[PDB]
């Protein structure tokens, strides 16, 4: 699904700016 | 009568009192000794954002150290002077108030108002997603926040769960102004999260206040299916997903929802909603948003579909721990000519 392809991701985290 | 010429009336006045603060900026109106520092509540690229008691009134605030060697490190001393230019200039009830701001040899400080609730990122992430009443109960909050910041010729370029703060109420409070800028033309920079850039930001065009309203898209949509609508491991596979001009929506989004978020997540800027000829108007009655009373939503009037715990006053429980570092002052002044107007 992709909330588990969410979850899985390195990007769950608190975003920074570019 | 016309909600839209009293929209106009308001929008008038609050021009009127933006520019006067706008043209002639508080300054040095706290002192670093004025707080006792109590607790990390988050940091950045320059320093950390403190949860502080004001000692002659009890009052707690939530400060935002710079370190001005830092900032220029990073080329951003024009977007600092803008953040505080900015925030000392405006006045909503969903953008959070500056109430003092100063410098000594080595930081920048920002003194605010102190928001308990957390960000919405952490009630977000831990919940999985909002039903779609309360995503748009929130939705409405930055509507109303970017017609008023839009009309005032700002940009604020940086949305997202991060920088919504929940207040008692249940209510949004906008912090980190980093990248807004008053700006009537065209603009350049490339700036945002990478998650939350509008195709044109991307492909190095000049952009305007469009990017604001792609950018809520991206904020809709998150809050609905707990998941941004491009994501991937590293911001170059995010931009390839962004540029494509593909949206995969969840089967629970309704079909109002999907209508109003491919209007947002529209890369053609004749076609995005919030650029064309009715403006935010094309937002505001859009079938999505039938059932908002946008006076109500103002007024603080509507009940909030989730109000934080709050165990009490300096409570931090609805923000995450952090390592502690202590304050150090230079005996020398750094960067005083780049930071002379702050
Ligand atoms: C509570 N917390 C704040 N923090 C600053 C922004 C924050 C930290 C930096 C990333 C975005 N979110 C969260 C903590 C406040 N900034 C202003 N008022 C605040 N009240």
């Amino acid at each position: 699904t992709t909330y588990a392809d969410f979850i899985a991701s390195g990007r769950t985290g608190r975003r920074n700016a570019i | 009568g016309s909600e839209q010429e009293s929209v106009k009336e308001f929008l008038a006045k609050a021009k009127e009192d933006f520019l006067k603060k706008w043209e002639n900026p508080a300054q040095n109106t706290a002192h670093l000794d004025q707080f006792e520092r109590i607790k990390t509540l988050g940091t950045g690229s320059f320093g950390r954002v403190m949860l502080v008691k004001h000692m002659e009134t009890g009052n707690h605030y939530a400060m935002k150290i710079l370190d001005k060697q830092k900032v220029v490190k990073l080329k951003q001393i024009e977007h600092t002077l803008n953040e505080k230019r900015i925030l000392q200039a405006v006045n909503f009830p969903f953008l959070v108030k500056l109430e003092f701001s100063f410098k000594d040899n080595s930081n920048l400080y920002m003194v605010m108002e102190y928001v308990p609730g957390g960000e919405m990122f952490s009630h977000l992430r831990r919940i999985g997603r909002f039903s779609e009443p309360h995503a748009r109960f929130y939705a409405a909050q930055i509507v109303l926040t970017f017609e008023y910041l839009h009309s005032l010729d700002l940009i604020y370029r940086d949305l997202k769960p991060e920088n919504l703060l929940i207040d008692q109420q249940g209510y949004i409070q906008v912090t980190d102004f980093g990248f807004a800028k008053r700006v009537k033309g065209r603009t350049w920079t490339l700036c945002g999260t990478p998650e939350y850039l509008a195709p044109e930001i991307i492909l190095s065009k000049g952009y305007n206040k469009a990017v604001d309203w792609w950018a809520l898209g991206v904020l809709i949509y998150e809050m609905a299916a707990g998941y941004p609508p491009f994501f991937a491991d590293q911001p170059i596979q995010i931009y390839e997903k962004i540029v494509s001009g593909k949206v995969r929506f969840p089967s629970h989004f309704s079909s109002d929802l999907k209508d109003l978020l491919r209007n947002l997540l529209q890369v053609d800027l004749t076609k995005r909603f919030g650029n064309l000829k009715n403006g935010v108007n094309d937002i505001k009655n859009h079938k999505w948003f039938a059932t908002t009373d946008w006076i109500a939503i103002y007024q603080r009037k509507v009940e909030a579909p989730f109000i934080p715990k709050f165990k009490g006053p300096g409570d931090t429980s609805n923000f995450d721990d952090y390592e502690e570092e202590e304050i150090r002052v230079s005996i020398n002044e750094k960067c005083g000519k780049e930071f002379s107007e702050f």
